[PDB]
């Protein structure tokens, strides 16, 4: 007997545009819900329920519900119950699951030098800070175009040790030494509820960084009174 | 290459690069180019030269990389307007201080 | 910074014309030769009267609004080491010269 | 840099890569005497993106603005058993970044 009502996630209506409230049923014996159904506080009804799983190997059966409602449906202050029956229980089980911030910043640390010095690959990593509430997706883009998520990693957000209402991660991306050394454009782009356009990108590229060699060739004249 | 604070107020243009060495590993320079163009004669309110010469020069890479500035800028115009007796009636006449960017 | 290079040849007889951009402002238009030995630039003809004591009656030049454009035209060249002209507008030459040719008398 | 610039309290960055048995730990030794735990916040360890068996991880020190000016050391340790001695250690400061000789020219006429 597992029941569980999980929402939508910010990962899902930026990727995709596709919030929607989803019911695991799992561990029942004979069946999970003969009868899905998700109800709000104002009685609205929902949209069908579909894309069933086959039984467990471990002798049980799962099931899944889906809730597909307006991307407002969420952030207006409602709550949701999903309706799931058993054979066992003549009470038909009931889950809710409802919705509870600071802008965040954004940083790109240089690789070490010591790596540098050995060849293999370059670790490049963007952290985030101070976001509210613990709502960040971070992708890479080279180029234009992202790079699939098996090379870059982002780290689950903690509280501030100091700033509990403050939370910060990070994302870091691996990429070959030689390529970091010809250079690509590695934009770390970022997206939480708290920005304006859900955009905040920042890159870097051996072009920028710790700058070991200057040359400052400020003149003098006396009549360039228009620059 | 890189230097996206070309502007010419504050006359700054500081470009950066990456020095392509010779060919070991990647062993490489990074530049911050500055070429501060200082009228040094000018005068503090730009706009009005009964201020008296505009001695310091201050140069924050920050603001400049984009308020009172030193030089004039060809697309953009400065004006002034200026009194006369003639006689009894004084009339307002406007004069440009930068001919050649704005004469009508 | 543009360089509108033009490789145009006279002789004494040979007359040379360079061709300039007309802002059609009026308030000053002008060609600049640049001095080698001072480093900097020489004015020769200006909307001013002013022309060059070694120039005088020897160079000319025509405004064309219908085509916005300058000409300064050279009857007689007397083998001139053919430096670098620049065409300019404004008064202050240094600022206001737009572009810069040279050429050869010779050949 | 930017981080520098909000004159407030700088993150210090102390990465481990490449270490195949989990369960590494972390310390952040402050030239002599440790620190207190809620001065530091370290993450679990996760399977590395590019190596098949290699795992990683990452821990965070804030500390004010100010005491880099100061000149401390704030070195970070870590115990894993793979290391030759079971334990190591790195160090940085200011004294670190500014390493750069400069270039000035400054015509006048
Ligand atoms: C002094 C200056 O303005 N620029 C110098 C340049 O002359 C020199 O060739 C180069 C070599 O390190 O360093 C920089
Ligand atoms: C600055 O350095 C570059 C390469 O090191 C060099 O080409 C350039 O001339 C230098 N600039 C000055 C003003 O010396």
């Amino acid at each position: 007997i597992r029941v569980f009502a999980i929402p939508p996630s910010f990962a899902s209506i930026f990727l995709t545009k596709s919030t929607k409230l989803t019911c695991l049923v799992t561990d029942l014996t004979t069946y999970d819900s003969v009868t899905i159904s998700w109800t709000r506080q104002n009685g609205e009804a929902v949209k069908t329920h579909t894309n069933i799983s086959e039984s467990h190997p471990n002798a049980t059966f799962s099931a899944v519900g889906e809730a597909s409602i307006c991307e407002d449906d969420w952030n207006s202050g409602e709550r949701f119950t999903c309706t799931v029956t058993h054979t066992d229980l003549p009470s038909p089980l009931k889950q809710t699951i409802s919705r509870p911030l600071h802008r965040p910043d954004v940083y790109l640390l240089p690789p070490a030098r010591e790596q540098l010095n050995l060849r293999e690959s370059a670790t490049i990593t963007c952290l985030v800070t101070g976001f509210s509430p613990a709502d960040v997706f971070v992708q890479w883009m080279q180029r234009g175009q992202p790079l699939s998520p098996e090379k870059y990693v982002t780290s689950a957000p903690m509280p501030e040790p100091q700033a509990p209402g403050r939370y910060f991660a990070h994302s870091i991306l691996t990429v070959s030494e030689e390529e970091w050394n010809t250079g690509e454009t590695y934009t770390c782009v970022v997206a939480h509820e708290a920005l304006p356009n859900r955009v905040t990108e920042r890159t870097v590229d051996k072009s920028t960084g710790k700058p070991t060699l200057y040359n400052v060739s400020l003149v003098m004249s006396d009549t360039a009174g228009t620059c | 290459r890189i230097v996206l604070v070309d502007n010419k107020c504050k006359c700054a243009r500081i470009t950066s690069r990456i020095i392509r060495s010779s060919e070991d590993p990647n062993e490489d320079i990074v530049e911050r180019n500055i070429r501060i163009i200082v009228p040094l004669n000018n005068r503090e309110n730009i706009s009005d030269p009964t201020s008296p010469l505009r001695t310091r020069f201050v140069y924050h890479l920050s603001d400049l990389c984009k308020e009172t500035c030193y030089t004039y800028d060809r697309n953009k115009c400065y004006t002034a307007v200026v009194p006369l007796v003639y006689g009894g009636e004084t009339k307002m006449v406007e004069t440009a201080l930068t001919p050649d960017a704005c004469y009508p | 910074r543009i360089l509108p290079e033009v490789k145009v040849e006279g002789e004494l007889g040979g007359s040379v014309t360079i061709k300039c951009p007309l802002p059609e402002m009026h308030v000053r238009i002008y060609l600049c030769r640049e001095m080698a030995g001072s480093g900097t630039c020489g004015t020769v003809v200006s909307t001013t009267n002013f022309i060059k004591a070694e120039y005088k009656g020897r160079v000319t030049l025509k405004q064309y609004p219908r085509k916005n454009l300058f000409l300064v035209e050279v009857t007689q060249l007397t083998e001139s080491d053919s430096g670098v002209y620049a065409c300019g507008a404004g008064m202050n030459t240094d600022r206001g010269k737009t572009q810069k040719v040279t050429l050869n008398v010779h050949s």
